[PDB]
């Protein structure tokens, strides 16, 4: 495709183009992902 | 299953009678529809 658009060439991102408007399964959302590792270690994190 | 004659057409339809075609049990073959010339509109909705 010689870094050029056509055919059998797409770009590999696309858009979300969010507006107030649209229907209550389709807005935004925010997602946070909490990884832990349960093992022997010094323990350097924990709680109250 | 044929896609030819639905796209080598002689006569096409109008706007307000756009021609209906209904298409089972076949095999579609979507790779031999790139000749139809050099440049057009590839654009689908829904899947990849
Ligand atoms: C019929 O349509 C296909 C679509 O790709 C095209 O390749 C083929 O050349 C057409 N037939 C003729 C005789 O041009």
């Amino acid at each position: 495709c010689n870094g050029v658009a056509g055919f059998n060439c797409y770009f590999p991102l696309r858009s979300y183009s969010f507006r107030p408007t649209y229907g209550v399964g389709h807005q935004p959302y925010r997602v946070v992902v909490l990884s832990f590792e349960l093992l022997h270690a010094p323990a350097t994190v924990c709680g109250p | 299953c044929p896609f030819d004659e639905v796209f080598n057409a002689t006569r096409f339809a109008s706007v307000y009678a756009w021609n209906r075609k209904r298409i089972s049990n076949c095999v579609a073959d979507y790779s031999v529809l790139y000749n139809l010339a050099p440049f057009f509109t590839f654009k689908c909705y829904g899947v990849s």
